[PDB]
DNA sequence: TCATATTATTACGCCAGACAGGG
DNA sequence: CCCTGTCTGGCGTCCTCTCACCTATGA
């Protein structure tokens, strides 16, 4: 009874079943801020019964407590009153039911909904990890008025845009939103309204829908950006910028501060990751909110104005392809003519045909590559100008959207060389692509590969959940306790080299970590920085600029405190710009920080210099 | 030529190659191998009958009597199927014995008996199949399901690379035995050899061949070749034979007849055995370094002096030299012990073993057995002679002597079932030739190893529990058997053999609860292979190569259709091609090729045989001969995929839809979806809901037939015939006279099954598709059963698919459809709940069934009648009342009066009391008892009359022969009719024939009405104990909502995300809206190709049925819609359809396109469906664009999406995952008794499990104070949950924290050890 | 009904941790 | 007496939903 994972400690101590609480099936709606989720009535009406009897009570409707529980079981007229004024600004708590790390807890406002779904904002998708394929979540209601605050202070969804794991923001725009600007923000050689002058974005966006221009047919627009050069004044400078119409109806909703070249691009997936990353790096929280709930607005309404379907005539096979096969297939001809002969050794026969097959792999791929990425051939006003294409399956793939080189390479080119599952490749690949049958043995190596995929997933979930409770529990503990230990020491932050190109920047290492002594300048002896500053992006540019050889910064295992960590020798909040406030259990995130990528993890001569220094 | 209701829709059938081999009937492993356990089969083999020669004659211990056996029977069930679903006994036979007992006198084992007795004895109820593959257990439906278990025989297993840390690989041996004793040998690092049987304690392995009684000198005579040592002239010459040198370092002087051979330090290579084999080289002379290091082969003794000289397995020294040349043994045999291949891996385990003789190792053995209890003689000799060597206790079956046959390379493969001295002495030789180099291990995974159990193995093993229970029984009344005053029922016994059978059926790893909400989940639960259960491996341990695909699973097991998450690649399921085994192995056809000419016979092979032959690939390219159109063909040898030469093959596949089963061969192109999303998609078609309306797949395989047939959820007609179809309750067919029995005049009347309850609530329920007057042939359909359509097979519905973003509400998976979807109730699915209500005696007096429901006011008495109990029918919802069932003293009254659920609506469809022989008030139940009374009669005269009318006409018909006088043959009405002379000629007794077939008729109908009356007078029939017995059945039926769940075949999920209306859908040009609106995204990650062509192809098909409904609507004359129904039959490349369409009589062309108005129904098969110029050149037949992508408006704005979208028809299928059956809230109700903490699930009304993640998640925070009431106000402190129920009524959101019940009651768990935990100071 | 009290299967995979054996 | 096979214990993912089945004996 006090054992194992059903015992006291791990079944009814740790965790427990809890009033107030609540689950359903999730579904979208769009519609909503990012704050705000949506709460079916009937759900409402059970979770919030004390305060519905509470208010009942109050206006003197009825008296003793049975009559307002006979007025709640027969659903009178009157008690959706009450209930939207006990939901106003009182938030829940939404939970997806494998919580990985602290991103799968997010406080919410409800809004009611006709309906029998939790309707759930798609930002917010990508930190619970939640599709729509028949997820559920739980929902629970904070009772006492500092649980009400701390949803809302601490728990909040517009509070949790920056994972806690490092510095990348969380509220990315996820799959439909990025193939709307993908399509919007781009251009074509001709189109309605080539290269004439618009006197603002306004009527961008006015010849884009009374039908006198198109959605991308490039333009010189008058924009006003504002620079805020000073110190803290926004200095408006308006120009002529050669750009799209679709460019300038996406600048109508990018706010004040930033310059007009981080809509200039095409806007793929890490494009506007780094948009709203500098957003929130320029101009605060408030703004960076409102900005992605717009993002999220105009993606999905282009996204529909776009019809960007998928066809059978999309996946363009190469023409060159069958000739490859054959090349392939000559090649092949003559390794086992010299192996009937006995020429040559059976293990360099086979390291022969998997050599051929992968270069005539890589052939298939690269001539599938150039006849998607540059298909679109049209004129102007005379001879012919290629372009990149709008096909569809290559704007999913080059937006960033949903797909990548491989998806999109076995949906045209030859799907590679399946391995078998004694761990060893098969020297007879799978030529037949997806649009192409696959015949029947060429399927049954295919599931050989996947079955195997599969397995892996489905036994990897145990060790890494497991991992995660290990280190959970050798955390448990350190809590930031001071404000400086008081010391020298710290460990001596490097760019890692393996011995090919510098492979992890000192900028992705020393960002907002503090200082141990000061950075001599590379110069000559210089007071560069202090010797207790944070290295945030500015102070991490000014490195950058002197070419700053390795910091000598204060790292955890060096902290001087008894029973915790220092406010300095922690470093920087991530997920909050400042410090590490005293008391956030660093602890827990770090551990949920390490364990929870475990999932995507997997489980089962001399030297040639690169460049000239 | 077609059948009749082939020619009422008839698929357009895509497909170049053409089958040979038709399907076989798709539930026959459970069939035939319930068939063999109950079948009456002389010779014994096998069945119950081979568990009846086993256990029987019993004969006691000299008790001189002797029972033995006669014959078997199983009766008639006192219960149909039907009213034993609805009642909930087992649908069982009893089993009906004969056993005859002869009994001895004194001094008779060839004297005659003094007395026999014989008697048709009663032991057990066995429980029968249904026809379609189930039982019926305990009122529910169930299934046992085949395991895939290792097969009998040994196996040698290798374990290379993890034990020793060294890299140094070992080598076990298991002889798996059917049943009994488990031996196995090993070896370990130190090369020594090991036996241990039952996986107990580790022995020497030499020593059960010490216990085999063999000496030492035997063994050394069986596992090493001897060298022969003459002790000659000088330094004691040896005989080489040259094959012994081979590969080893020349230590000596190697020269014979004046020459030298091979000098020192130089290896011997073959060569020089070449040199010595020609040169003729046998005896050379030794140095005195060489035998140093041998050992001695046999005994030898010093012949004077009468002792000892060196024991066999003996080193030598030269001393030892020196005692063994003076004494005058002048032969030594030595033993060759080879560092590469002849190893001393024997001599060294002698030298290991502390025993001597024989009778010590079985003293050994018997120490390792049976420990603490003494080893005397005879206790251990009956062990070891009983461990393998008795027909009792260990038992090879056929397939484990065929395996351990073919695994030694012995010639045979029929033998005894226990094993022998040569068996055991083989199986060591064979380990130490895998240790030597020569043969190899096997593999698990290998499904020529690996065998297949079935219902009738396991239930016949089951069977064989309860014999050997009840001969031990027979064996103990025999001795205090007093004579003659027993006959045998005071020796046998029902009891244990019932119970055993019924214990495998109700509660095992395998008989389970059958997933049926589906034609399809039906006929593939029936077909699953599953490699767990008694005997087999587990879910939770292993592992990765048993859940891995072998080369051998093809045409055995389905590669893709197995359940993903904890037990993945354990549950496959069975190929559609694949029969079993004689031995119970997968045996699946292929064509056999003799020469160039591919033959169509058929020939069934294992995985045992697949390897030596090389077998082609199903879709080769051969042309009017059976010629490979190639010079090259690829195949497969060994497992390994390959491509040989035109003619070197001996085997072909049958058929392209071999290789996966009958879940994963319905999905139509296949072949273009990963195999990931086929997996996916397979599984969730699986699940699928009967909607109320079925909708025959436009794109669908053509096997639709064979699993809506082959499961029997339709009226498959038995004799063919027209019809009479009174229907209402029963279709009645009149037989052709070709099928027709002579006697027995006889017409076919089907049962229906209407409105009831499946395993998975949903609703199974039949409706006649033949209609009045027309003709049916043989093994035609009569009743389209849940999810089927015309003997089709619809699971979901066919609906107009857009692939675009519309506005973010189909943003991951969400799917967005129309309010058309909703307003036509085309996925309005119907539910049915059975609720049960009993009334038992727990304490105070009985409970009662009244009205007068108390406290409670005019909201109790109100769907129910003046006597209590719900009155049926009407529109019941949550907090109803159904059945008044509430006792008094239990001012005391209580409300126990079962209700309806919370959130549940319905129609009370059945209410079903055979309740405490009282329930009744006045007279209801003996009210209905007078109305069934003369139901009864009624039909069973009407039925005679019937048959009467039909016999009265037939008297007439033949009255010619023998009175043909019409005017003179209308004498007597109902009074009698024929009365004629005839004498001879032509028998005409035809009319004494008839006369008595009516005579015996209403003879007979006397009777068959007399027990009528008998059955029907009864107060009700049920099992004791349960007095009051109400079940009511509601039937919800439910819609679709934003929420639920649906699903194509490709596995593309969906949770319907928005309902629409129907004007703000895309509306193409031509004005129709778009149903569902899918989200393109999916298509390039999910690489599930398959799903847009079928999209386009679904287009085309209604295409054609767009252009067929507009010229029959605007209606033409046949000869141009015959004319364009052969154009749409005939379109493209070389198919096997095409159609004999001007013989359809100018009506059967107009019944085809009449059901063909909707869409034309194509089928695409699995590997060698439309290729996809015919797809394009359909969509050309059809007025479509060819792109299969039409230009949409919006029709929120009314203007044109830029860049054309798909729209096409795709098949979707709305799943059992409802989202008002997953929606809960709770604020506050019941919790647990131990803990204070909430209850959990939905049927209790419960709270979230607030996890152990979510409280880390809540650390990670700074949410202490959300935290702290998560854990001790809403959960478990019970003075902190009342006060904040209290102060959030009053309106003070404030928690008094206090502490957690549950950690007290750790407190008092901890503290019931001898631990004192307490809590310090203030 | 009201005290009487426990036997004839094997088929995980590391990975620490303690123990008798022997150069 | 310091290496050493060998044996014994102790881990092995969270949340949810549906169904059935529950010791023998006994004067
Ligand atoms: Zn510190």
């Amino acid at each position: 009874m006090i054992k194992g994972k059903q015992g006291r400690f791990r079944q009814n101590l740790l965790g427990k079943r809890v009033d107030y609480s609540g689950r359903s099936v999730i579904t979208v709606g769009p519609y909503l801020r990012l704050h705000q989720c949506g709460l079916p009535k009937k759900m409402a009406l059970e979770l919030f019964k004390p305060f519905i009897y509470g208010k009942l009570e109050l206006r003197g409707l009825a008296t003793t407590i049975k009559a307002a529980k006979k007025m709640v079981e027969r659903e009178e007229a009157v008690v959706w009153d009450i209930l939207d004024e006990v939901i106003r600004e009182h938030p829940v708590l939404l939970n997806r039911a494998p919580t990985l790390h602290r991103l799968g807890i997010q406080a919410f406002e409800p809004v009611l909904i006709e309906g029998k779904a939790i309707q759930l904002h798609p930002l917010v998708c990508a930190a619970y990890n939640a599709d729509f394929d028949g997820d559920q979540m739980a929902v629970h209601v904070p009772l006492t008025l500092e649980a009400q605050l701390e949803a809302r202070a601490l728990m909040m969804s517009t509070n949790n845009i920056l994972s806690p794991a490092n510095g990348e923001p969380i509220i990315v725009p996820s799959q439909d939103v990025v193939l709307g600007l993908y399509y919007m923000t781009r251009d074509c050689v001709n189109a309605k309204g080539e290269g004439m002058v618009l006197t603002g974005p306004k009527e961008a966006e006015r010849l884009y829908r009374s039908g006198l221009a198109s959605l991308h047919a490039r333009v010189k627009v008058r924009i006003t950006e504002y620079e805020k050069d000073a110190n803290g004044e926004l200095v408006a400078k308006t120009s002529l910028k050669d750009t799209t119409v679709g460019r300038a109806i996406l600048w109508m909703i990018v706010p004040k501060g930033l310059p007009y070249s981080i809509v200039n691009q095409a806007l793929g997936k890490k494009a506007i990751s780094k948009m709203l990353n500098t957003c929130y790096r320029i101009l605060g929280l408030k703004p960076t909110v409102i900005f992605a709930d717009q993002i999220m607005y105009t993606g999905f309404a282009y996204a529909a104005r776009s019809g960007a379907s998928v066809g059978i005539d999309d996946m363009v096979i190469p023409e060159k392809k069958h000739e490859i096969i054959s090349e392939a297939e000559a090649e092949v001809a003559e390794i086992q003519e010299q192996f009937q002969s006995g020429l040559v050794t059976a293990g360099e026969r086979y390291n022969k045909v998997i050599d051929i097959w992968a270069a005539a792999n890589d052939r298939v791929s690269k001539a599938m590559m150039d006849n998607l990425q540059t298909e679109t051939v049209i004129n102007r006003d005379g001879q012919e100008e290629k372009q990149v294409s709008f096909n569809s399956i290559y704007m999913m793939a080059d937006s960033g959207a949903r797909g990548s080189a491989a998806q999109i390479r076995q949906l045209a080119g030859m799907r590679g060389l399946m391995a078998k599952p004694d761990g060893s490749i098969i020297e007879t690949p799978i030529t037949a692509n997806f649009r192409e049958g696959l015949n029947v043995l060429q399927y049954f190596i295919s599931t050989h590969g996947a079955r195997k995929g599969l397995a892996d997933t489905a036994l990897k979930t145990a060790n890494s959940g497991y991992l995660t409770r290990r280190l959970v529990d050798v955390a448990q503990d350190l809590v930031v306790t001071e404000d400086d230990c008081g010391t020298h020491e710290g460990i001596m932050m490097t760019p890692v080299i393996e011995g090919g190109d510098v492979k992890e920047p000192l900028r992705d290492r020393v960002l907002g970590r503090v200082t141990a002594e000061d950075v001599l300048k590379p110069g000559t002896a210089d007071i560069l920085v202090p010797r207790n500053t944070l290295l945030h992006e500015q102070w991490c540019d000014l490195l950058e600029e002197n070419s700053v050889d390795a910091v000598k910064v204060r790292s955890v295992v060096s902290c001087d405190t008894d029973f915790g960590v220092c406010a300095h020798c922690y470093g920087r909040d991530l997920a909050r710009g400042h410090i590490i406030n005293k008391g956030e259990a660093i602890g827990v995130i770090a551990a949920q920080s390490i364990g929870e990528p475990g999932t995507q993890l997997t489980m089962r001569s001399s030297i040639q210099v690169k460049n000239k220094g | 030529v077609y059948s009749y209701t082939e020619k009422k829709r008839i698929r357009k059938d895509f497909g170049k190659r053409p089958q040979v081999l038709d399907v076989p009937y798709l539930l026959s492993i459970q069939l035939d191998s319930f068939q063999k356990f109950i079948e009456q089969d002389p010779e014994g083999q096998y069945g119950l009958e081979a568990a009846f020669r086993s256990v029987f004659p019993i004969q006691s211990y000299s008790g001189n009597s002797e029972l033995q056996y006669v014959s078997y029977r199983l009766g008639e069930p006192v219960f149909d199927v039907q009213e034993c679903q609805i009642r909930g006994v087992t649908y069982s036979a009893p089993l009906r014995v004969k056993l005859r007992l002869v009994i001895y006198e004194r001094e008779a084992p060839e004297g005659t008996v003094k007395d026999i007795k014989e008697q048709e004895v009663y032991m057990g109820e066995i429980p029968l199949m249904t026809d379609n593959g189930t039982f019926v257990i305990n009122g529910t439906e169930r299934v046992i399901v085949s395991q895939l278990h290792r097969s009998p025989g040994v196996f040698f297993d290798s374990d290379k690379g993890k034990t020793h840390s060294s890299g140094k690989v070992l080598y076990n041996a298991r002889i798996i035995p059917y049943r009994g004793s488990w031996l196995d040998f090993e070896f370990d690092p130190k090369d020594n050899l090991f036996v241990r049987i039952d996986r107990r304690r580790k022995l020497p392995a030499t020593i059960i061949l010490r216990a085999l009684n063999y000496t030492t000198e035997q063994i050394l005579d069986l596992f090493f070749e001897k060298v022969i040592f003459e002790i000659r002239d000088n330094k004691l010459q040896m005989e080489l034979v040259p094959e012994r040198l081979r590969g080893e370092t020349a230590s000596f002087d190697i020269e014979a007849n004046g020459k030298v051979y091979v000098e020192k330090g130089r290896r011997i290579t073959a060569r020089h055995i070449r040199q010595l084999e020609k040169d003729d080289v046998k005896l050379i002379e030794v140095p005195v370094e060489y035998i140093a290091g041998k050992v001695v082969a046999k005994d030898y003794i010093d012949e004077s002096t009468g002792e000892l000289i060196c024991a066999a397995n003996m080193e030598l020294s030269l001393d030892l030299l020196a005692k063994l040349s003076q004494s005058g043994h002048k032969r030594i045999e030595t033993l060759f012990t080879n560092d590469l291949d002849h190893g001393p891996y024997i001599s060294e385990t002698l030298r290991v073993d502390p025993t001597n003789d024989r009778l010590s190792a079985l003293v050994e053995i018997y120490r390792m057995m049976r420990p603490g209890e003494p080893p005397t003689r005879e206790a251990a000799e009956s062990l070891f002679e009983n461990l393998f060597f008795s027909e009792d206790r260990y038992d090879l079956s056929a397939v484990g002597r065929m395996k351990f046959n073919r695994s030694l390379l012995r010639e045979e493969i029929e033998g005894s079932g226990i094993l022998s001295k040569d068996d055991i002495i083989d199986v060591m030789k064979k380990l130490i030739d895998i240790r030597n180099g020569k043969g190899e291990v096997d593999d698990i995974d290998h499904l020529g190893n690996r065998r297949i159990r079935s219902v009738g193995e396991m239930a016949e093993n089951q069977f064989r529990v309860g014999l050997v229970r009840v001969e031990r029984a027979v064996k103990e009344r025999l001795s205090l058997g007093d004579l003659d005053t027993l006959m045998p029922q005071d020796m046998i016994n029902a009891k244990p053999i019932s119970a055993a059978v019924k214990e495998f059926f109700g509660s095992s790893q395998l008989s389970q609860f059958m997933d049926q909400n589906n034609p399809l989940s039906e006929i593939t639960h029936k077909r699953r292979i599953s490699a767990l259960g008694p005997g087999g491996l587990t879910r939770e341990r292993a592992g990765f190569e048993v859940r891995d695909v072998h080369p051998t699973h093809y045409g055995r097991v389905c590669p893709i259709e197995t359940p993903e998450g904890p037990n993945i690649g354990l549950i496959n399921s069975l190929s559609v091609y694949a029969q079993t085994n004689e031995y119970g192995f997968l045996e699946t056809p292929y064509r056999k090729v003799t020469d160039g000419v591919v033959t169509d016979e058929i020939h069934y092979l294992s995985a045992i045989e697949e390897g030596n032959y090389v077998i082609a690939q199903a879709n080769s390219n051969l042309d009017e001969e059976g010629h490979f159109v190639e010079d090259l063909v690829t195949c497969r040898s060994k497992g390994e995929s390959s491509l040989f030469s035109r003619d070197q093959v001996d085997y072909m596949d049958v058929s392209t839809q071999q290789v996966v089963s009958v879940g994963a061969s319905l999905i139509p192109f296949l072949e273009h979806d990963d195999a990931n999303r086929a997996l996916m998609g397979a599984n969730m078609q699986r699940q699928a809901v009967p909607t109320l309306r079925a909708d025959k797949p436009l794109v669908g395989t053509g096997m639709e037939r064979a699993v809506a047939v082959d499961s029997g959820v339709t009226a498959v007609a038995k004799r063919g015939g027209v019809v009479q179809y009174v229907d209402a309750s029963r279709i009645v067919i009149k037989v052709n006279e070709d099928e027709m029995y002579p006697g027995e005049a006889g017409i076919d009347i089907y049962n229906l099954t209407k409105y009831t309850r499946s395993n998975q609530n949903t609703c199974i329920n039949q409706m006649p598709c033949v209609s009045l007057g027309e003709p049916v042939e043989r093994g035609d359909v009569l009743a389209d059963g849940p999810s089927t359509d015309l003997g089709e097979l619809a699971l979901g519905q066919n609906m107009r698919v857009a692939f675009m973003p519309w506005n973010g509400y189909n943003f991951e998976d969400s799917i967005l459809v129309s309010e058309r979807v909703v307003q036509e109730d085309r996925f309005t699915t119907i539910h049915i709940q059975e609720l049960a209500c009993v009334s038992r005696d727990t304490k105070l007096g009985p409970e009662e069934i009244t009205a007068d429901i108390p406290n409670v006011g005019e909201a109790a008495l109100s769907k129910l009648d003046e006597s209590g109990i719900v009155y049926i029918g009407a529109e019941v919802t949550g907090g109803d009342i159904l059945v008044g069932k509430v006792t008094p003293k239990g001012s005391d009254v209580k409300d126990s009066s079962l209700r309806v659920p919370n959130g549940v609506s319905g129609t009370v469809i059945d209410v079903q009391v055979f309740t405490r022989d009282g329930v009744e008030k006045d007279k209801r139940a003996l009210e209905i008892e007078e109305m069934q009374l003369k139901q009864a009669k009624k039909d069973l005269s009407e039925e005679l009359q019937i048959l009467e009318a039909g016999l009265f006409s037939r008297i007439r018909a033949v009255l010619v022969a023998g009175g043909v006088e019409a005017e003179k043959l209308d004498k007597l009405p109902r009074d009698r009719w024929l009365e004629l002379g005839l004498t001879d000629e032509e028998k005409q007794n035809q009319l004494e024939q008839l006369a008595e077939q009516y005579d015996e008729l209403k003879h007979e109908f006397e009777k068959k009405l007399e027990a009528k009356r008998r059955k029907i007078t009864q107060g009700d029939d049920l099992a004791p104990g349960v007095l009051k017995i109400v079940k009511v059945y509601l039937a919800v039926k439910r819609r679709i909502q934003p929420g639920d769940k649906m699903a194509g075949r490709h596995g593309n999920k969906g949770v319907i995300s928005k309902i629409n209306p129907i004007e703000d859908m895309p509306y193409d040009e031509n004005g129709t809206p778009v149903d569902i609106v899918l989200n393109p995204l999916g298509v390039p990650s999910r690489m599930n190709i398959g799903q847009i062509l079928e999209t386009h192809l679904g287009m085309a098909a209604k295409g054609i049925g767009d252009k067929i409904n507009a010229m029959l609507k605007q209606q033409q004359e046949v000869a141009k819609l015959r004319e364009f129904i052969q154009r749409a039959y005939d379109l493209g490349a070389d198919v096997r359809q095409k159609v004999d369409l001007s013989t359809f009589s100018d009506e059967e062309v107009m019944r085809l396109a009449e059901n063909l108005r909707k869409g034309m129904p194509i089928a695409t098969p699995v590997f060698d469906g439309a290729k996809e110029a015919e797809i394009k050149e359909l969509l050309k037949l059809g007025d479509l664009p060819t792109s299969g992508q039409i230009r949409l408006y919006d029709g929120r704005t009314g203007e044109q999406f830029e860049r054309p979208v798909t729209v096409g028809y795709m098949y979707m299928l709305k799943l059992n995952h409802l989202v008002d059956d997953k929606m809960h809230a709770r604020s506050t109700g019941s919790y647990s008794l131990v803990t204070q903490q909430p209850l959990g699930g939905k049927a209790q009304f419960g709270g979230q499990r607030f996890g152990e993640m979510e409280v880390w998640a809540l650390e990670a925070y700074g949410a202490a104070y959300t935290l702290q009431e998560m854990l001790t106000v809403k959960s478990d402190d019970v003075n902190g949950r009342t006060k904040m129920y209290k102060n959030i009524v009053d309106g003070n959101h404030q928690m008094e924290p206090g502490m957690p019940e549950s950690f007290n009651v750790l407190l008092k768990e901890i503290r019931s050890l001898g631990i004192n935990i307490e809590l310090e100071d203030e």
